[PDB]
């Protein structure tokens, strides 16, 4: 029942060939920010230039290719404002954003977690698109780009009915620390991680 | 403020 023996990658910076169904290989590079507990062959990753974070099974995934784990190391980032950043975190937010002539777009979101690994990073979902991303918050915080307002399921299985008259099923993966009734889901054959309520 | 990525 044999395995080879792997390097545990989390908090590594990767680099991987992805093969789009019947297309061309797209180039990736990302790092690796926890690999799920329930599912230990799942990694959430954060790659460069691209807000959702992913859930792979990055050593089973047959569309992976050229999987190379870096040797290069993520700064280990002091938090410059601890205190901002730890009240955040549960908070319901107002998060500006910009549209592409530039005129405003406002989305209600809440803070999840300060990530992990990219820890000057943070996990933020939003009402009208709840699946998990991940910025730099204290930046928009600090431009006036965000506004704050005033046992576990874990390992569960859920159904989800597609608003395209259809039923998935998903593994709940993660309970958010800040606020333990809402948690991380994912599907089959979807890389994004979902964020819901789930009391 | 941060440009919206349409697609993800």
């Amino acid at each position: 029942p044999v395995s080879q023996p792997r390097r545990n990658i989390v908090g590594c910076r990767i680099q991987h060939g992805w093969k789009e169904g019947n297309g061309p290989v797209t180039q990736w590079k990302g790092t690796v920010l926890d690999q799920v507990p329930v599912n230990p062959s799942l990694y959430l990753i954060k790659y460069d230039g691209f807000d959702c974070v992913y859930g792979l099974e990055l050593n089973k995934d047959e569309r992976v290719s050229a999987l190379e784990v870096l040797p290069d190391r993520v700064a280990t980032s002091r938090i410059s404002d601890a205190h901002l950043a730890d009240t955040m975190i549960g908070k319901a937010v107002e998060h500006m954003f910009e549209t592409e002539d530039g005129s405003k777009d406002e989305w209600r979101g809440m803070v999840l977690a300060r990530a992990p690994v990219m820890n000057t990073w943070f996990y933020i979902t939003y009402e009208k698109d709840p699946v998990l991303y991940m910025y730099q918050l204290l930046d928009d915080y600090k431009e006036g780009d965000l506004r704050i307002m005033p046992d576990s399921l874990v390992g569960k299985q859920v159904e989800y009915a597609k608003e395209d008259g259809s039923k998935r099923t998903g593994m709940v993966i993660h309970q958010v620390e800040a606020k333990p009734s809402v948690y991380f889901i994912k599907f089959d054959d979807d890389f994004h991680i979902y964020v819901y309520d789930l009391v | 403020a941060r440009t919206k990525q349409t697609a993800r």
